[PDB]
Formats: structure tokens, C-alpha cells, sequence
RNA sequence: GUGAAAUUCUUGGAUUUAUUGAAGACUAACUACUGCGAAAGCAUUUGCCAAGGACGUUUUCAUUAAUCAAGAACGAAAGUUAGGGGAUCGAAGAUGAUCAGAUACCGUCGUAGUCUUAACCAUAAACUAUGCCGACUAGGGAUCGGGUGGUGUUUUUUUAAUGACCCACUCGGCACCUUACGAGAAAUCAAAGUCUUUGGGUUCUGGGGGGAGUAUGGUCGCAAGGCUGAAACUUAAAGGA
């Protein structure tokens, strides 16, 4: 086999960066395309770099695939970053829980603790 | 560490360290002024006994010796010194 | 630096007693903690229940050494973790580490998630064993949160809790922190309450 | 009839016939083997029995207590084992523990001492005042002086 | 309502006894060589001899009326080995198919405490 | 080459020690060096027990082990394929598996 | 019993099993980059017997110490001398195997010896194939033995107490990793470093390869043998990485 090959890979790659967008899975659509972009030998060559390319766009949709990124999937990621709301504030439980023996250094360190402890395994 | 105050150190640092390295070397073992209950009287036995010491005379016993410290019995107040 | 109520107030006996961290281990109390109240004839260590307002709460000044918390993290690979930690990096600065650490991430300029620190902290130092060493280096402080079992060599502070199961990984870093803001942030100075819980805080999904 | 002593076995003798029905006399016991070389590991203290005996019915018996150390339930190290002194007080204990199920005497009245593994009991309760101890058995147990017959002294063990 | 015959199996090398006797074994019964199943003369121990060997023993045992069976076995034994050679196996599960019925099974092998100084000399048997 | 810190084995502060001789080579060896095992098998098999808890006179039993050490010449050791040649780095390991 | 064999035991019922016995032999697993000894070398338990290292030490004496031709203890095993012991292994001897031969390899038996008392011998790849004293260079993280400090970890008994533990520190080990600033023919080496910038103290050894650690004398031993140690003759390489 059926086994890819670098000079192939290396050249849909290169090429997906730029142009996911024209991108596209009817690959028939690549292939004209991919000679106006790309400057190829051969035409068996080029029927097997866009056959890889589509092999990115049939499973990029199925989701996040690896050590390629289009400026499309990097923006969703500053999108899908972030999160929980509020942020931590316990009331339920107010006292904040402040192992029995967390009172020590910070009688010896401050101003407010609204804590929670472990009286003696 | 790398510096230090070898002079004093901790108090900690010296109770575990070995007797002779404390720097100036000071015994661990003490002596202990005991009321056998019957008498008042008062024997100064020490820690480390190698004998069982009588007590004053009654005829009593004590303190068995054993690897380092006495087993006292029972009766006796043992205050230390 | 003696203040007022940071000090126990109405509730520091009631809210532990159902969550367990005055306890030890088994047939375990490791040289390297004061950090076990005694020890009972019947089992097993009743960690000194007074000083662990001590070294969980150095631990916050230290810093206080962040001019920018997302450096002030959490550090795990655990179950029950991988939503206190991932967590501790939400509400406050940090990269959550949890699940993957990333080795490196402190060796060595090669990798993928990029680190270079000045107080990093680590749950279990039997899991996070390499704030101890990617530490043992070069120029990084750390912090172990130090059970009965922490090998206590370079870092530096102790950090004490129990592990055995349950929660008090996780439900302990938010000491470190709610009281590390109480020193430069923004919050509020007794009290009026603090609206979590520590009953968001346990799992996400077994 | 049990299965509790699932191993361990009897060797009996024919003292005499009837009718066709050879009565049986004890000849000694044994374990299965096995069961010994099994209960013996790596990583843990073996010891060992022994002392014979004038009974009074007038056998003489030789008797093997092999016995253990056991951990502690909760003990770091991988272990469990001896000091030695413990040791040498450990089988001066057995041998008294076993002259004295034996002078108190009788095959047949030793015999029900055998059955119930009553003699492993007494050994733990007079050693935990020391060490912790398991499995302790007899092992075996071999016969050597036995007397003369007395048919009915034996028929007294039948109806 | 079953009697009960004692087995007395062995297999070192080289050979195999399927062995029936009483229980208590003063007298005994249809004893069963190896050779005598197979004339190779090569394989003595074959898991076959045993195989067809041990069928013997339940003619000669269903013969004079051994329904069953207690089963011994025992290794050479001695200084040897202690690893059962083939026999014991084949005869342990023809002798399962042969109607009988089981009873109580384990080794005998002979164990010592040490001593009788092993054959070979000290640098070994050796090709 | 030296090969092997400890030199092959087992042996400190003790000088000289009881030998022991080999199941197989049949060679003599001392109990440093040795290279022990506990086979322990089910003397029964797995393809028999089935017809053995079936035709027994026994409403279950159990199925008795069968103990035994073994001890080996180095060489037959490697011979009989027990012990290998670990590169030599994976040598100063000391993992069952 | 084996690569596969055969010699060998087999109504005089072996091989197996049960339990007890007897004997001499050894000290399993634990048991390791760990222990101590001048080295050889030393592991079941406890009791005497005296020895010793390391620390600790606001004890002491005060240059007594370093290496050593002479000389003198110890020295694996083998082996010897005469008694005891003589299980197991097992040169020698016998054997059956394999093989063109097989006096060897493989198998089964087997004196002698292995074990001990008392006396010899003094060699070894006696191996870190690295003389010891010292003094100075560059990082670590382990461990054994001490000692010091931490309202240190458990023990819980009421708090301590110790003890195990953790960590901090150290002195003395037994090693190890990593660098190479250095050294080297290199392989590698915290010592084989501080050496053409050539020198801290001192005892042994070698000067091409063989002939040969022989012949000789001289000497220690009962003997095996050791220590001492030529030359004639021959030869352009023998060797290291």
C-alpha cells in the first residue's frame, strides 16, 4: 500500500495553512484549485496531494485534529476559552473551610477570615 | 547551608543531637528526691542506676537497672533532683 | 505580623468535622513535619492541630515574591485533583496542570506548554513529584501541601491536610488563596459570609 | 465427617479381630504435606517442636509444634520477624504448656485434645504474654513404648 | 456405599507406576509398568505409556471390585528432581475417565532434611 | 572488567558460605549466586479439573497445591531461557516483571 | 536418568507415601551499588572472654610522628603429618554413553579430599591488575555510623518521656552520578588532577621480544615447593588502545 509519502504531505500541509478558506471536501473542486495556487511536477502527483489535502477537511469539521493551526481554529480558541462565572466566594458550607491546625503564623501574620475547621487518626 | 550562627544554633537544634556535640558537651541524664510511701524519706537516686536503691535503711525496693534508665515502683513521687 | 478576627471565629469546630484534616495515616508518621496533638490506644496520628496557620494559608506573603497572580497556580494528577487545582487557576491567575504537569512544561529550553517561576506551590508531594526538582536546580521556590509523608528536602515550607480518599485536596487551596488576596486584591477589610461551595468546589463526574 | 480439618490424617492399627470386624486402637497422626511446606513462606521468622512422655494409660509419645511469626493488623515492614531471646522463651513455654496436656493423660482423653485443636488455643494465651504467633499446631506426634494389649481396658471404647 | 482402593501413581524419568493396593497397603493389587504399554523400549515415560497404563487399573480394579479411589503421588524423589515427570499427569486425568471414583489427593514426594551428597561431582553433569 | 558492584552475588561482611547444588547442571554453588523460584502449580491442570470436580466422591474438596524451590547453575540458568543477556545498563536494575 | 539415550535400582515390591529416628554437612529467603576487618576473610540463637573503629569532649601527655633494607605476626584453596569425622559432593580410578579416534565433554557410582583438633607449607587475576602519608581544586543527590538544632512526625495515656519517623546541619565512612577548568596513546580518571610553567614527604619495582623464573650455586620445607636468580644462544619486532 494504500502508504502516503512526505515529498506528498509535507506540500497539503503547507498548502491547508493558508487556504482554509475559494476550501473543500466534490475533492474534485480541490484538485483544479490546487494548480492555481500550487507550482506542480507532475498529473498523478497532484491527484494524490489533494486526495491527502481532503483526508483534513473530512475529519477537521469530525474535530480538532495534529500540529496545524489556520488562524480559523486558533481565535476558537480569546472564544472558547473562558470559564466559570462569580469566581470563588463559602453562604452554604459562610465559613470558608482551615484544617483545625490552619492558628499559629497568621495570628503571628492579618486583618479578616471568614474560616472553617477539626477539633481531636 | 551556605553560612550559620555555629554559634548558639536552635535550642531544638541540640535535644536530639548527640551528648557529646551540643559543641560545649552536657550530660542528658539527672538526678530524684523519693517519698517509698511509708517514710518521708528523701533518697537521691539517679536516673542511670547500674544496683536497686535502699530507701534510707524500711527495706525499700525502688529502682530496678536496666539498659540506660530506671524502672522505679509504683510508690514514689520522684520530683527530679 | 501580628494584626485581628487573620486569627477561629464562630465556625473555624463545625464545618471540617464533616468535610476530616486534623486526622494522620494508618501505621504512617514520616523524620521528613510539625506539620502528627498526642497520637489513640485503638487504631491509629486525634497530622499539631494549631500550627498549620503556620507555614496553607511563607505561604502567603512570600508572594505577597503575584504582581500578576497566571504564572500563582495549582499543581496535580489525581481524581477527586483535577477540580480544585485546572480550578485554582480559574478564579484567581494561573496554566491549570492537572489530569498534564507538562515535565518541563521545569528542565531545559524544548518543549510545549512553557516554566520559569519564583514560587510555584503542589495535593500529594504516592502524583506531583517534580516541584521538588524541575526546584532542586537552578533559581525556583516551591511550596509541599506536608502530611504525615512528604519528603520535606528543598520545599522549603509545610503545607499540612489528609488524603486518603474524600475531598481536602478538592476543598484546601482555597485557603491558600482566598487568604492570599486578603493581601492586595479585591473582595471587601468579623463577618458577612462569602457568597461557595465547599459542599462548585468534591467531583464533576465519579 | 466435617470439613473444616478438610488435611491432617489418622493412622490407626487393628489390635484384633472378630465377626469379619477389625476393632481399631490409635498409632499416631499426621498433616496433609502441602499444608506445611505450603503454610512456611519467604519474608518470615520459622520456629521449633520438641518433647516426649510417660503419659498416666502407660503410652510414651513424641510430639511436632511447629509455629510462627505473624505481622500486625497495621505493619510498615515488608515483613515480621524474631529478636532470638524470644525465641529461646518461646519453646520453653511450648514444652510445658505440652508434658503437663499430656500428664492429665490417656490416648482416648488426649485423643479429644487432638479432634478440637484445643492445645493451639492454649499457646497464643500463654505467648501474647510476651508475641504475636500463627497456624501453631501439633504438625504431627509419633508413637514409640506402648505397653501391653488390655483388650478391654481397648471393647472399653465400643457398644 | 463405595469402597475404597489407594492409588500407588509414580513418574520420575524413564518410567511410570499406575500401582492399586488394601488402604493400608501390606497386600496389594494390579500393578502397571510403564514399558510394558509400548514395545518402542524408547520412551518408557511416554504420556501415552501412562495413559494406555493406568485404563489397566480400572480393568484390575473394576475387576475385583474397586468401584474407587484415595491418590499417591510421589516424584525419582531422594537427593532427584521433585518435578513430577509426565505419568504423573495423563494417568491422574485417564484415570478420571476410567468411571473412577476420586478421593483425596496430594504429593509424597521424598522430601529430605539434606545430606546424602548428590551425584555428578562438584563441577556437574554436563554434552 | 571489573563486570557488578557486588562482584556476581550476594556477599557482605560475610566471608565464606553453605553451597548449594543444582535441580538440572547437577554443578556445586554457593546460596549467594544460586537465582531461585518457587514453579507451584495445581497438580490436578487446566484441562482435566473440569473431569476430575466432576467424577470425585466429593461435593466440591478443594484442589491441594504443590510446593517446591528449585535452584540453578548460572549457566543453565541462561541455557534453559530462566534469566536472559540483559544491555548492559539494563542490568543494574530488579523487577519480577 | 537424559540433547536422545544406555549402564543403574525393579517378590530380595523398588520409584512414590506417612511419620519418626540416627548421623556428620551447612547457615537459605531476608541479602543490598549496604555492614565491619590489616588483608585474608566474616550471616542461624545466646552467654562469657578481651579487643576496636567513628564521633563527642573549655579532659589529658606534649613532637612522641611518615614511610621503612634488616628482621617478626597473619595468609583463600589445594596439599602434607598423626588421631577423630567419614552425610553430600567428588581429581583420581572404574564405567555406559557420544565419537573417524575420545584416554574429554553427557550419565551413574566412587576412594582420597572436602569437616575438626594439633601441627607444617606462604602461594593466587592476594585485583580497584591503581603503594601509603599528607595539603588544595566543582557541582550534586542517595546511604551506614555518630553528634547538634527545629512550641520538628507519629506513638496517646493526661501532657509528656523517650523510641521509630521527617527535615535541618554537620564530622567519619562504603560507593554513585555529572562535568571537564585539568590529565592522558587513548578507553577513561575527583583522582591516573595540581608535570617540560618540569621538585610537598619517603619504601619497593621495569628498562626491546624470547631463552626462562629455567641452569646453577646459597637457602627455608618432611615432602610438594617456595624466595633468591644467570649466561650462551637466538631475534626485528612482541605489544597497548
Amino acid at each position: 500500500g494504500r502508504v502516503r509519502t512526505k515529498t506528498v504531505k509535507r506540500a497539503s500541509k503547507a498548502l491547508i495553512e493558508r487556504y482554509y478558506p475559494k476550501l473543500t471536501l466534490d475533492f474534485q473542486t480541490n484538485k483544479r484549485l490546487c494548480d492555481e495556487i500550487a507550482t506542480i511536477q507532475s498529473k498523478r502527483l497532484r491527484n494524490k496531494i489533494a486526495g491527502y489535502t481532503t483526508h483534513l477537511m473530512k475529519r477537521i469539521q469530525k474535530g480538532p485534529v495534529r500540529g496545524i493551526s489556520f488562524k480559523l481554529q486558533e481565535e476558537e480558541r480569546e472564544r472558547k476559552d473562558q470559564y466559570v462565572p462569580e469566581v470563588k466566594a463559602a453562604r452554604s458550607n459562610g465559613v470558608l473551610n482551615v484544617d483545625n491546625q490552619t492558628s499559629d503564623l497568621v495570628k503571628s501574620l492579618g486583618l479578616k477570615l471568614p474560616l472553617s475547621v477539626i477539633n481531636v487518626s | 547551608v551556605l553560612v550559620q550562627d555555629l554559634l548558639h544554633p536552635t535550642a531544638a537544634s541540640e535535644a536530639r543531637k548527640h551528648k557529646l556535640k551540643t559543641l560545649v558537651q552536657g550530660p542528658r541524664s539527672y538526678f530524684l528526691d523519693v517519698k517509698c510511701p511509708g517514710c518521708l524519706n528523701i533518697t537521691t537516686v539517679f536516673s542511670h542506676a547500674q544496683t536497686a536503691v535502699t530507701c534510707e535503711s524500711c527495706s525499700t525496693i525502688l529502682c530496678t537497672p536496666t539498659g540506660g534508665k530506671a524502672k522505679l515502683s509504683e510508690g514514689t513521687s520522684f520530683r527530679r533532683k | 505580623s501580628l494584626p485581628a478576627t487573620f486569627d477561629l471565629t464562630p465556625e473555624d469546630a463545625q464545618l471540617l468535622l464533616a468535610a476530616n484534616t486534623h486526622l494522620g495515616a494508618r501505621n504512617v508518621q514520616v523524620h521528613q513535619e510539625p506539620y502528627v496533638f498526642n497520637a489513640r490506644p485503638d487504631g491509629v496520628h486525634v497530622i499539631n492541630v494549631g500550627k498549620t496557620w503556620e507555614k496553607l494559608v511563607l505561604a502567603a506573603r512570600i508572594i505577597a515574591a503575584i504582581p500578576n497572580p497566571e504564572d500563582v497556580v495549582a499543581i496535580s494528577s489525581r481524581t477527586f485533583g483535577q477540580r480544585a487545582v485546572l480550578k485554582f487557576a480559574a478564579h484567581t491567575g494561573a496554566t491549570p496542570i492537572a489530569g498534564r504537569f507538562t515535565p518541563g512544561s521545569f528542565t531545559n529550553y524544548i518543549t510545549r506548554s512553557f516554566k520559569e517561576p519564583r514560587l510555584v506551590i503542589v495535593t500529594d508531594p504516592r502524583s506531583d513529584a517534580q516541584a521538588i526538582k524541575e526546584a532542586s536546580y537552578v533559581n525556583i521556590p516551591v511550596i509541599a501541601l506536608t502530611d504525615l509523608d512528604s519528603p520535606s528536602e528543598f520545599v522549603d515550607v509545610a503545607i499540612p491536610c489528609n488524603n486518603r480518599g474524600k475531598h481536602s485536596i478538592g476543598l484546601i487551596w482555597y485557603l491558600l488563596a482566598r487568604e492570599v488576596l486578603r493581601l492586595r486584591g479585591a473582595l471587601v477589610d468579623r463577618t458577612q459570609p462569602w457568597s461557595i461551595m465547599p459542599d462548585l468546589y468534591f467531583y464533576r463526574d465519579p | 465427617g466435617s470439613e473444616d480439618h478438610s488435611f491432617r490424617k489418622i493412622k490407626l492399627r487393628v489390635d484384633e479381630v472378630q465377626g469379619k470386624n477389625l476393632l481399631t486402637n490409635f498409632h499416631g497422626m499426621d498433616f496433609t504435606t502441602d499444608k506445611l511446606r505450603s503454610m512456611v513462606r519467604k519474608w518470615q521468622t520459622l520456629i521449633e517442636a520438641n518433647v516426649t512422655v510417660k503419659t498416666s494409660d502407660d503410652y510414651v509419645l513424641r510430639i511436632f509444634a511447629i509455629a510462627f511469626t505473624r505481622a500486625q493488623a497495621n505493619q510498615v515492614k515488608a515483613h515480621s520477624y524474631a529478636q532470638s531471646s524470644h525465641i529461646r522463651a518461646i519453646r520453653k513455654v511450648i514444652s510445658e504448656i505440652l508434658t503437663k496436656e499430656v500428664q492429665g493423660s490417656t490416648l482416648a482423653q488426649l485423643t479429644s485434645k487432638l479432634i478440637p485443636e484445643v492445645i493451639n488455643k492454649e499457646i497464643e494465651n500463654a505467648t501474647k504474654d510476651i508475641f504475636p504467633l500463627q497456624n501453631i499446631h501439633v504438625r504431627k506426634v509419633k508413637l514409640l513404648k506402648q505397653p501391653k494389649f488390655d483388650v478391654g481396658a481397648l471393647m472399653a471404647l465400643h457398644g | 456405599s463405595q469402597v475404597f482402593g489407594v492409588a500407588r501413581i509414580y513418574a520420575s524419568f524413564n518410567d511410570t507406576f499406575v500401582h492399586v493396593t488394601d488402604l493400608s497397603g501390606k497386600e496389594t493389587i494390579a500393578r502397571v509398568t510403564g514399558g510394558m504399554k509400548v514395545k518402542a523400549d524408547r520412551d518408557e515415560s511416554s504420556p501415552y505409556a501412562a495413559m494406555l497404563a493406568a485404563q489397566d487399573v480400572a480393568a484390575k480394579c473394576k475387576e475385583v471390585g474397586i468401584t474407587a479411589v484415595h491418590v499417591k503421588i510421589r516424584a525419582t524423589g531422594g537427593t532427584r528432581t521433585k518435578t513430577p515427570g509426565p505419568g504423573g499427569q495423563a494417568a491422574l486425568r485417564a484415570l478420571a475417565r476410567s468411571g473412577l471414583r476420586i478421593g483425596r489427593i496430594e504429593d509424597v514426594t521424598p522430601v529430605p532434611s539434606d545430606s546424602t551428597r548428590k551425584k555428578g561431582g562438584r563441577r556437574g553433569r554436563r554434552l | 572488567p571489573k563486570k557488578r558492584a557486588s562482584n556476581g552475588r550476594n556477599k557482605k561482611g560475610r566471608g565464606h558460605v553453605k553451597p548449594v547444588r543444582c535441580v538440572n547442571c547437577s554443578k556445586s554453588i554457593p546460596k549467594d549466586k544460586a537465582i531461585k523460584r518457587m514453579a507451584i502449580r495445581n497438580i490436578v491442570e487446566a484441562a482435566a479439573v473440569r473431569d476430575l470436580s466432576e467424577a470425585s466422591v466429593y461435593p466440591e474438596y478443594a484442589l491441594p497445591k504443590t510446593y517446591n524451590k528449585l535452584h540453578y547453575c548460572v549457566s543453565c540458568a541462561i541455557h534453559a531461557r530462566i534469566v536472559r543477556v540483559r544491555s548492559r545498563e539494563d542490568r543494574k536494575n530488579r523487577a519480577p516483571p
